[PDB]
RNA sequence: CUACGCGUG
RNA sequence: UGCAUCGCGUAG
């Protein structure tokens, strides 16, 4: 199902961002952590997809 | 209509509602409302609050207004009544004086003083010699004590001339001895309390005297400045060099304590390094506006922010589950457990939750009877002091705490110190107080909540000495089967069924009950932690003297209750509560749970009308309970035993640190003879200062179904070899999450993963007997994945993918 | 044994280093003033610490507490020496403002010296 | 039984 | 990178 794969993609995305030294910058890490935690707790797939797109944008920018 | 009354006579006794210028409400009404709090029926409390201008009616329109955690502003509202309570107390004293001068002997009851403080009762008053009148004030002050702390009645004593309008008193920062102030407060407020009060608990006769004096000290310490409390230090000259060393400790509960072996080796080096004196002295001043707790100093040039990393994902297992049909759309079993990452402000924020620990005064007579009853639950066990050679340490590669973590692990210090050195340290702790520092560490764990978890790593010395002190009793409790406390009782090999059969023992109309302690560790009062420590130390009657036991209690309070906490290189003062890394974490929590349960039962019995109870035995039991609470100082062993038997018969309990299951008589509970969930809610309100939501508590009418939840595991009745058994099955989401998400990457795949999946399959096997088919397919999925892992790695391994190995683990053979 | 000696040496070195970090001009004052010679530990850093570190969560707390180059805390006057951010970068006094606060990595750690 | 590793409050 | 409890796996 799409929701579980969205959650797992968010997990791996935040792992990659962590290994990208994003935690060195405080506010970027705060935004990514909030987005990921909300994705994991999201009960509606569309909002989870929006937050996942935001996190992927965070990764793509760098 | 119904009004609260405190009554005592041959026919009936207790503090309950009865159908029976002056204000409309009395003081008994306020005490009843604040000690018997039910959200559904608060009309009396609402009316008292609006009539005396603590809040407006609009305040009540807000929901969760009563809850302290969700709405802390209620603490302010209640505080607006404190002054009134205080000015009632001060009036009571005057009345007593008059009676003493008039040679009148009578009992003072709460239901006879209006909320303006005026006493309108002139009955039961019998004239005697003038100047020889003696009032009975045990029940009044005892029942009113819990309200004094919640309403913050003595706040006026923190101001010049005891007037809130005038400025605060400016006490000298270097002052720490407030013995005279405590004596003055006691003589001004509790003048006719005939029991001797000791400001310093070093001069207490017995543990009960310690509890009484500490109950009064909890109230008196709120007035005094917040910097007086803590390690008392002094400059000394050692080897011709100046060292600032701790020579005492000021306790909000135990007063001033001075070390007996103060003077001016590995043992002395450890006592020096563990002491926060040196670190705080060499640390820069710190002001932290991220917290409401007191800040001591900063031992680092820069502040530290620690983060929680994201959990790793096991792609192979998740793809295997998807291919085998799990995690579909609309399926009942779904992933609800993950590793939740946290920002740099997480750790400190968790510490800020200690804001929910409030100064709490207890009903001292109730607490004394309750500790006497609770001691019965720990009679079977044996306790005492042991030597270093008899101490068992499970893992020696753990952290030694601060500053000991800098140089090595606990193995280093356990190897460096010989057994004689450890015994010398223990004897030193029996004569002197060693303050210590506990580090706060964020935990890497799976959960279904975004909130982070913090644990307290205490220093090596505290663990060593508390082990030498308590390990014998702690192992005795862990080796006993069939008791109320079920630590050490496994759930495998029929343990679950045996425990559940033990709890159901001989209840006439059995119903089942369970509850949760909201913010147990953070919100636990300090008085109850001291009581738990005293109950755990009562096993030292022969090996320890009164002074030794008091100094051990002081060490425990200065290393757990009110320690110093390093959070990111900065020292802070813990307001109270219970640490999570102390030796007696689980067992002290069990003592606290049993105490809350016995308190709920006592409140339930006394809150009953008494006249309505159509049973003579329970009516006499209620009468004698009131007698042994508010009329008899000396412990009555026979009635304590009778009440213990009554509770064991009509209130069987199963206790792990914070989880508790109860089998109770439904008819007695309906008639008020035994506690219900509402009684536990009221007790947690007036004692633990937390609101218990009925959603997190469960009640089971049918014994066949079993406990709804205990230790996070559910119960299923399944047929094994013609015999039905209770088996613990876990939430499938937890097991699937543990299988999919791992903390580190070394364990994500390889030969080691087989052990993790074998253990998860051992845990999941009971799901095969659930009526739901997906719950059962979880175990077969795990088995198939174990088999595939063996195949990829490539006779004995067969047992891992054949289900007989897992079926054996839940049969009563072993 | 050998590791025992290493631990003893390390603890002694740490204690004597903290002594080097310790000053007695302020300490002996309170020690002699005290009739007993015993003082609460908490008051020692308050009345003897040369440097003050203030952690600020947001701008409102900054304005309420220590807005200017000099402020008053613990009945003492302190002069700001540095204002680092959560990323340990040297934020300047001018940058702190209600307008630029969203572009500052709160919390802000201000280090000041006793006047 | 000892050592090491893994998996409830 | 805490205190316990229980259950497994490999070696002596
Ligand atoms: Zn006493
Ligand atoms: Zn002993």
């Amino acid at each position: 199902s799409k929701m579980s794969d969205v959650k797992c993609t968010s997990v791996v995305l935040l792992s990659v961002l962590q290994q990208l030294r994003v935690e060195s910058s405080s506010k970027l890490w705060a935004q990514c952590v909030q987005l990921h935690n909300d994705i994991l707790l999201a009960k509606d797939t569309t909002e989870a997809f929006e937050k996942m797109v935001s996190l992927l944008s965070v990764l793509l920018s760098m | 209509v119904y009004r609260a009354f405190d009554i005592y006579n041959d026919k009936v006794a207790g503090f309950a509602k009865f159908l029976k210028r002056l204000t409309k409400y009395t003081m008994a009404d306020l005490v009843y409302a604040l000690r018997h709090f039910d959200e559904g029926n608060c009309d009396t409390l609402k009316e008292i609050l609006v009539t005396y201008n603590c809040c407006d009616d609009d305040y009540f329109n807000k929901k969760d207004w009563y809850d302290f955690v969700e709405n802390p502003d209620i603490l302010r509202v209640y505080a607006n009544l404190g002054e009134r309570v205080r000015q009632a107390l001060l009036k009571t004293v005057q009345f007593c004086d008059a009676m003493r001068n008039a040679g009148i002997v009578g009992v003072l009851t709460l239901d006879n003083q209006d909320l303006n403080g005026n006493w309108y009762d002139f009955g039961d008053f019998i004239q005697t010699t003038p100047g020889s009148g003696v009032p009975v004030v045990d029940s009044y002050y005892s029942l009113l004590m819990p309200i004094l702390t919640l309403t913050r009645a003595l706040t006026a004593e923190s101001h010049v001339d005891t007037d809130l309008t005038k400025p605060y008193i400016k006490w000298d920062l270097l002052k720490y001895d407030f013995t005279e102030e405590r004596l003055k407060l006691f003589d001004r407020y509790f003048k006719y309390w005939d029991q001797t009060y000791h400001p310093n608990c070093v001069n207490c006769l017995d543990d009960r005297c310690i509890l009484h004096c500490a109950n009064f000290n909890v109230l008196f310490s709120t007035v005094f400045p917040p910097t007086s409390f803590g390690p008392l230090v002094r400059k000394i000259f050692v080897d011709g060099v100046p060292f600032v060393v701790s020579t005492g400790y000021h306790f909000r509960e135990l007063g001033v304590v001075h070390n007996q072996d103060v003077n001016l080796s590995f043992k002395e080096l450890l006592v020096y390094a563990a002491d926060p004196a040196m670190h705080a002295a060499s640390g820069n001043l710190l002001l932290d506006k991220r917290t409401t707790c007191f800040s001591v100093a900063a031992l680092t040039n820069n502040v530290a922010f620690q983060t929680v990393k994201p959990g790793n994902f096991n792609k192979d297992f998740y793809d295997f589950a998807v291919s085998k049909g799990f995690f579909k759309e609309g399926s009942s079993v779904e992933l609800k457990h993950f590793f939740f990452a946290q920002d740099g402000n997480a750790a400190i924020s968790d510490y800020d939750y200690y804001r929910y620990n409030l100064p709490t005064m207890c009903d001292i007579r109730q607490l004394l009877f309750v500790v006497e009853v609770v001691d019965k639950y720990f009679d079977c066990y044996d306790g005492g002091c042991i030597n270093a050679n008899q101490v068992i340490v499970n893992n020696l590669d753990k952290s030694a705490g601060f500053p000991f973590n800098k140089w090595g692990k606990a193995r280093l210090y356990y190897d460096s110190m010989s057994y004689e050195d450890q015994d010398a340290l223990f004897a030193y702790t029996k004569r002197n107080v060693i303050p210590t520092i506990t580090q706060m560490n964020l935990k890497y764990a799976i959960s279904a909540k975004n909130r982070a978890r913090t644990v307290a790593g205490v220093s090596i010395c505290s663990t060593m000495t508390n082990r030498q002190f308590h390990q014998k009793l702690l192992k005795s409790i862990a080796a006993t089967r069939g008791a109320t406390v079920v630590i050490g009782t496994s759930k495998f090999y029929g343990g679950w069924h045996n425990m559940l059969k033990t709890v159901y023992s001989d209840v006439e109309n059995p119903h089942l009950m369970g509850w949760d302690y909201p913010k147990c560790d953070r919100a636990m009062p300090n008085m109850l932690r001291i009581m738990a420590s005293l109950v755990l130390a009562r096993k030292h009657t022969t090996c320890c003297s009164l002074s030794h036991r008091f100094y051990r209690l002081a060490n425990e309070c200065a290393q757990v209750l009110s320690e110093m906490v390093m959070c990111g290189g900065s020292l802070y003062v813990k307001p109270g509560g219970t640490s999570s890394g102390d030796a007696t974490t689980a067992y002290a929590n069990s003592v606290f749970n049993i105490c809350q349960a016995v308190t709920a039962n006592v409140n339930a019995l006394l809150s009953t009308d008494g006249n309505k109870i159509a049973d003579k035995y329970v009516r006499n039991l209620q009468h004698r309970l009131y007698e042994c609470l508010y009329r008899n100082r000396d412990v009555d062993t026979d009635f304590v035993n009778e009440f213990y038997a009554y509770l064991r018969k009509h209130f069987s309990m199963m206790i792990l640190s914070d989880d508790a299951v109860v089998c109770f008589n439904s008819t007695y509970a309906s008639q008020g003879l035994v506690a219900s969930i509402k009684n536990f809610k009221s007790v947690l309100y007036y004692q633990n200062n937390v609101f218990m939501s009925e959603a997190k508590c469960w009640t089971e009418t049918d014994l066949t179904k079993g406990p709804h939840e205990f230790c996070s595991q559910h119960t299923m009745l399944v047929k094994q070899g013609d015999d039905y058994v209770y088996l613990p099955y876990p939430d499938p989401s937890r097991i699937l999450g543990a299988g999919c998400f791992v903390d580190d990457i070394v364990k994500t795949d390889g030969t080691l993963m087989i052990e993790r999946f074998v253990s998860l399959a051992i845990d999941a096997y009971p799901l095969t007997k659930h009526p739901n088919q997906e719950y059962a397919d979880v175990f077969h999925l795990y088995l198939q994945y174990i088999r595939k892992l063996h195949d990829e790695l490539t006779d004995n391994t067969s047992r891992y993918w054949e289900p007989e190995f897992y079926e054996a683990m839940y049969t009563p053979h072993t | 044994e050998d590791k025992r000696a290493k631990v003893t040496s390390a603890m002694q070195t740490m204690l004597f280093t903290m002594l080097r970090k310790l000053d007695n001009d302020a300490l002996n004052n309170i020690i002699n003033n005290a009739r007993d010679g015993c003082v609460p530990l908490n008051i020692i850093p308050l009345t003897t610490a040369a440097k003050l570190m203030v952690v600020i969560p947001d701008y409102n707390t900054y304005k309420n507490t220590c807005d200017g180059t000099t402020f008053t805390y613990a009945s003492a006057l302190w002069e700001i020496q540095q204002v680092v951010d959560a990323d340990s970068k040297i934020v300047q006094l001018s940058e702190i403002s209600m307008d630029n606060s969203p572009n500052l990595a709160w919390p802000l750690i201000v280090t000041a010296l006793r006047a």
